[PDB]
């Protein structure tokens, strides 16, 4: 089916590595050069007032549809990462129901400036003072501190690239038919980051990268949230919402 | 039905 469904050799690692960026380059929605030279472009007050002052409801719809234009995103990524389309539909969908918010979160970090805590939104960059109407202050907080953490090291694109590669294959999903096939895709993509890693004498960076449980726990708070707010607001998620957005957060 | 579609559309 697929070569990296085998152990690979030295030569199939190193094609694998330019395989996995270049599919990340193709599928990486912003260029990296466009979020910097923007990062000069921030909300004004009067800007930030505006969000603050807009429904909640409005602003939970707002924030699901770019979620969910990012995630398209990371879709494509998967759909062009080497053996995902060689597992079975039943382990691709278990991959990205439970991956694809986690690549976005790590994604996010390029679009994050650590020297004004400002992210990329809507054309501009603003603090999390923006998302106030959202009433998600933990969260929103837990995602700056995550995206500020992570460009605190400083990631090149091909960087990314591996890491996200990795943070979609991952084998401990729960309900995944080959695991063993997960498993060895899972190795040689591990072996692809580290080897560039090793290349590129960044290993340094290995002790540095967050513990699986924090993208873990950023998920579950996220779908947590969504249930507080689909509570005080059913049929805005109902009519408004994303159907790919419900399909992955709330169950269909 | 999304995520399927999504897959499928080559
Ligand atoms: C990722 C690929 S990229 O090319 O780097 C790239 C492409 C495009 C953009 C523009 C964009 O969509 N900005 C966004 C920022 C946030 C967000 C940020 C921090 C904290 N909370 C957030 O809202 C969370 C939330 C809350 C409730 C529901 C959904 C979601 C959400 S959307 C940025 C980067
Ligand atoms: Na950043």
């Amino acid at each position: 089916e697929n070569l990296y469904f085998q152990g690979a050799s030295l030569t199939e690692i190193e094609h694998l590595v330019q395989s996995v960026c270049k599919s990340y380059r193709e599928t990486c929605q912003l260029r990296l050069e466009d979020l910097l030279r923007q990062r000069s472009n921030i909300f004004s007050r009067e800007e930030v007032t505006g969000y603050q002052r807009k429904s909640m409801w409005e602003m939970w719809e707002r924030c699901a549809h770019h979620l969910t234009e990012a995630i398209q995103y990371v879709v494509e990524f998967a759909k062009r990462l080497s053996g995902f389309m060689e597992l079975c539909q039943n382990d691709q969908i278990v991959l990205l129901k439970a991956g694809a918010m986690e690549v976005v979160l790590v994604r996010m970090c390029r679009a994050y400036n650590a020297d004004n805590r400002t992210v990329f939104f809507e054309g501009k960059y603003g603090g999390m003072e923006l998302f106030r109407a959202l009433g998600c202050s933990e969260l929103i907080s837990s995602i700056f501190d995550f995206s500020h953490s992570l460009s605190a090291l400083h990631f090149s694109e091909d960087e990314i690239a591996l890491y996200t590669a990795l943070v979609l294959i991952n084998a401990h999903r729960p309900g995944l038919q080959e695991k063993r096939k997960v498993e060895q895709l899972q190795y040689n993509l591990e072996l692809a980051f580290h080897h560039h890693l090793c290349k590129t004498h960044r290993q340094s960076i290995l002790a540095k990268l967050p513990p699986k449980g924090k993208l873990r726990s950023l998920c579950s708070q996220h779908v947590e949230r969504l249930q507080i707010f689909q509570h005080l607001h059913p049929i805005v998620v109902q009519a408004a919402f994303p159907p790919l957005y419900k399909e992955l957060f709330s169950g269909g | 039905k999304i995520l399927h579609r999504l897959l499928q559309d080559s």
